[PDB]
């Protein structure tokens, strides 16, 4: 990477000003005479002791044990930016009450307790407590900074780029103290460890959506997306901070009886922060989800395997890749078309030589029951023969410069303009452009990839747009930067919905993202490299996205840059097989690495990884349904399941899928084995390949070969699988289920299963779905409804039950409503204590119970 | 009266009752008990292809919604109606 292209904090004038303020006595003071306790909020004036600037603090208690702090100028010259469209609703407030008062202090109670907020007047300070336990302090180190709008702090240059900065210094900043917290997580995206590092001896973590060519590992440089959410975990509690600001933001983290301090510094906008008080991390998940929404339920096919590269050259190449999967017995749902499929990178078009008949290509793919993804970027070639550019120019929908002309930068088609996606009129235009009459050559099995939406501008400062470009409503680009990509993602997803009459669920991959991006589809970690350390870092990077609500995450399988050695590609397939978004992708200058081009031993190990992923699709689908309804991450750090095991607080070579599967992919060339930490007091874990049972807590040395994927099922869980692997997920979605029951030491287990048609909103608009609960206790396995509202016509039935940790029964008896009592044959392996129940034959929609005698 | 006999997997191994042939559950380790279903992972389905050359396909491609045999007989209960194209 070329670091000189990207500002350090010292080269960012507002970061330099803010960071030079060091912990000390704050000059800010609350004027308790101005205190007003309102219907929704408490409002009280603040004053800078030296400058006499007057600010308004708006303090709110919120339902679900959250607090919102907003600070703005009392009499501003012009309005400051408040982030729109990220919050799904106006958060329901709780009533505040003055329950104590001093000459320098006011104590507030949220509703009837137990949460209390202590406002200190001089110096300004806020403390949040549960009863009398101190949870969090605000401005405890006096780092609050609010540059009021006055009449490199003004005109500023970086390299050759000039920022006219017509409003001067307007940055805002605030610090937070977390007593008892030593481990913090989140604020993606950074190619760094899951547990965030202290920033004292170096750079703060930067949040600014940037296109970083050949980015490197273990550093705090800003990458393509920015989610200003930080989680703090201890043995005792979990907390979250949500800094709702869309401008360039730097985050300092400092340690100190143990206590972590957090400081946010943003270039403009107001101070708008949510404090999510837990106490458990799943409470924090719920609290954040109520604010910014939940993961959009992916259409089933998008959880299969995606085959991509830059570029498949023509229709014949696409069809040859499609046929190669079938000729080599490898499942695949989607083939991707990168930017060379269009006419000279004019998006929504097709190359007239290499893609002359897109409808026919899509028809051949539909006949294989596969899908296609086409890339559509938000930069529009300046070209009077290009209808998209002409309509956007004639309707004034482009981002503009200060002189009123449309902004023009450089990107893939050369000189390009940038639609103002912050303008709702532009988003409605963009959405309508995806209709089958407007996007000629598209079809219902074509989905979309949004790339370069930071936005990437090849000739712009830090390879993005000028700070003083002007958007809808007069706002500057510095005000809105980090939600530009989100708006592209949003407008694309809405277009795929509307083109179907509102019936089909969308699938959109996006590179840039913000808080709330989980509502619109998937993201990925951008342009990684075919190297073993990039394979390793895909876990903490996607783990950091999962913790802040973006569950549909992945990394380019095999690495984007360079050519992976066959052993590395095998390990990346095994790694990607157990990560949410599962796509192989590659740079223009790489060798072809479709999986059947390798020697047979590597092919076989890759095929085995693909088969495992496809068999687990009912499990992945259910985890994503739970994410969609509750806001719980699919891919989880071990400390989410074991909040009191302090030895898991930093683990990032292991992860869990839901609460049932623990994964430790091999991530070293020539490895002879791995060290697998199996946590949990009185917990047992089953090696899903050997069925060998293991008690926790322990660090197990597991020998591995090329085809090994170290995966363990937790006792007390039930995992559903489609053991009939077919060529795509559409082919499998009516097939029978096999249930894998891992018995706890108490002989119990539980699990869920979600089913629907696989691709429409009928689950929500018509309640056409099934949510089953499977529970085992004593010697009886019972299927019941976990949501009675859900009904679905489906041929899916239970063809097999595999029970781990069971003794040989004397007889097996099946009972279901509407049927006589039935007897089942079975197989029992005394060495492994594995019980296989043959062909139960019961509908998945029916209540039933199996009894082992 | 006199009854009838059972089925033995072509790999020796085991012998199953005759009602477990093509009962949509895999009982033979070689897949030989399900020549007409998608139940076995290692089974094969025979396209007679009476108007052309016969063909074997994977059991996983029986009733997958995709036309694999030119005579269309691999899709008999999938919702995909395959036309005869052996010509
Ligand atoms: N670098 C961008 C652009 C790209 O090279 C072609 O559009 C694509 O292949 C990458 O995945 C994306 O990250
Ligand atoms: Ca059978
Ligand atoms: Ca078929």
């Amino acid at each position: 990477v070329d670091r000189s292209n990207f500002k350090t904090c010292d080269e960012s004038s507002f970061c330099k000003r803010q960071r030079s303020i060091r912990p000390g006595l704050s000059p800010y003071r609350a004027l308790l005479d101005t205190l007003q306790l309102g219907p929704d909020a408490l409002t009280v004036h603040l004053i800078h002791e030296v400058t006499k600037v007057l600010l308004v603090l708006e303090l709110q208690g919120l339902q679900k044990d959250m607090t919102r702090i907003r600070i703005d100028e009392l009499e501003p010259r012009r309005p400051r930016y408040r982030v729109p469209d990220v919050l799904v609703a106006d958060p329901p407030t709780a009533r505040l009450s003055v329950s104590g008062r001093d000459d320098n202090s006011v104590e507030l109670t949220v509703a009837e307790g137990p949460y209390k907020i202590i406002l200190t007047a001089q110096p300004f300070r806020l403390d949040l407590l549960e009863d009398r336990s101190l949870l969090l302090s605000v401005n405890a180190r006096g780092l609050m900074a609010f540059e009021h709008q006055r009449a490199g702090a003004w005109e500023e240059t970086f390299k050759t780029h000039s920022d006219s900065k017509p409003y001067g210094p307007t940055s805002v900043g605030l610090d937070f103290s977390l007593p008892g917290m030593e481990h913090v997580y989140g604020i993606p995206e950074h190619a760094d460890s899951l547990r965030l590092k202290v920033t004292e001896g170096g750079e703060p973590y930067r949040l600014y959506n940037l296109d970083v060519f050949q980015y490197e590992l273990n550093n705090p440089m800003a990458l393509y997306g920015s989610v200003p959410v930080l989680l703090a975990h201890s043995f005792h509690r979990d907390l979250g901070i949500f800094w709702l600001n869309a401008a360039e933001t730097w985050v300092d983290i400092s340690s100190n009886t143990p206590q972590t301090d957090i400081r946010w510094m943003s270039e403009s906008g107001i101070i708008d922060v949510f404090l999510m008080l837990g106490p458990s991390v799943f409470d924090v998940f719920r609290q954040y989800a109520s604010l910014t929404g939940t993961q959009a339920l992916p259409p089933l096919f998008s959880l299969g395997y995606h085959q991509s590269r830059w570029n498949y050259r023509d229709e014949a190449d696409v069809l040859e890749v499609d046929q190669g999967f079938d000729d080599h017995n490898m499942p695949c749902d989607v083939i991707w078309l990168d930017i060379e499929h269009a006419d000279g990178k004019r998006y929504f078009t097709w190359d007239p030589t290499r893609f002359p008949q897109p409808l026919n290509m899509l028809e051949h793919l539909a006949s294989k029951r596969r899908k296609l993804v086409a890339i559509v970027d938000p930069h529009i070639k300046v070209d009077s023969g290009y209808r998209v550019h002409e309509e956007l120019r004639n309707h004034g929908l482009y981002v503009k410069t200060r002189d009123g002309s449309d902004y023009e930068g450089w990107c893939w088609p050369g000189s390009a303009s940038y639609p103002d996606f912050t303008n709702p009129r532009m988003r409605a235009w963009w959405s309508n452009m995806f209709s089958f009459d407007n996007y000629e050559g598209s079809a219902p099995n074509l989905y979309v990839w949004n790339d370069m939406n930071e936005p990437s501008v090849f000739n712009g400062p830090e390879v993005t747009m000028l700070k003083d470009a002007v958007h809808y409503g007069g706002w500057e680009h510095r005000d809105i930067h980090n939600i530009y990509g989100l708006y592209v993602h949003m407008a694309t997803a809405d277009g795929l919905i509307q083109r179907s009459g509102g019936i089909e669920r969308p699938f959109v991959l996006s590179r840039a993202f913000f808080s709330g991006s989980q509502r619109f589809g998937a993201v990925w970690t951008g342009d990684n490299t075919a190297e073993w350390d990039h394979l390793k870092i895909s876990i903490p990077m996607c783990l950091s996205l999962a913790l802040v609500g973006l569950s549909f995450c992945g990394a380019d399988v095999g690495g984007f840059f360079k050519n992976p050695e066959p052993e590395l590609l095998v390990r990346w397939y095994q790694m990607g097989a157990y990560q949410p978004f599962f796509r192989a992708h590659a740079h223009l200058d790489t060798g072809r690495r479709e999986p059947w081009l390798l020697a047979s031993q590597y092919q076989d190990a890759i095929r085995d990884a693909l088969f495992q992923r496809y068999s687990l699709l009912p499990f992945w689908y259910t985890l994503f349904y739970q994410a969609h309804k509750e806001g719980f991450p699919v891919m989880r750090p071990l400390w989410v399941q074991y909040p009191e095991d302090m030895s898991t607080f930093s683990i990032e070579d292991q992860f869990m899928l839901g609460d049932a599967l623990l994964i430790h992919p091999v991530s070293d060339a020539g490895a002879h084995g791995v060290q697998v930490y199996l946590p949990g007091q009185e917990e047992v874990w089953y090696d899903i390949q050997s069925y060998q049972k293991h008690h926790g807590p322990q660090t197990l040395y597991l020998p591995v070969t090329l085809s090994s994927i170290p995966v363990f099922q937790r006792g007390g869980t039930i995992v559903p699988r489609w053991m009939r692997v077919r060529r795509s997920s559409d082919c499998m979605k009516d097939d029978p289920i096999t249930l894998f029951v891992a018995l706890s030491p108490q002989g119990t287990a539980q699990g869920e299963l979600f089913l629907d048609d696989g691709h429409t909103f009928n689950y929500q608009t018509r309640h056409e779905f099934l949510l089953r609960r499977f529970s085992f206790s004593g010697s009886t396995l019972v299927s019941s409804s976990a949501d009675p509202k859900g009904h679905l016509e489906t041929p899916i039935w239970i063809e097999r039950v595999v029970i781990m940790g069971a003794g040989k029964p004397a007889a097996v008896v099946l009972q279901t409503k509407g049927s006589p009592e039935s007897r089942l044959s079975f197989q029992h392996d005394p060495e492994t204590s594995v019980l296989i129940l043959r062909k139960p034959g019961v509908s998945v929609a029916s209540d039933w119970s199996i009894h082992l005698r | 009266y006199e009854e009838s006999k059972p089925f033995t997997c072509l790999d020796g191994t085991a012998t199953i009752p005759f009602d477990q042939v093509n009962d949509d559950y895999c009982d033979c380790k070689d897949g030989s008990d399900e020549p007409g279903t998608a139940a076995c992972p290692n089974g094969s389905f025979h396209c007679t292809n009476t108007g052309y050359k016969p063909l074997y396909i994977l059991s996983s491609r029986v009733n997958d919604g995709v036309c694999d045999c030119c005579d269309g007989t691999d899709e008999y209960n999938s919702g995909t109606v395959c036309e005869n194209t052996c010509r």
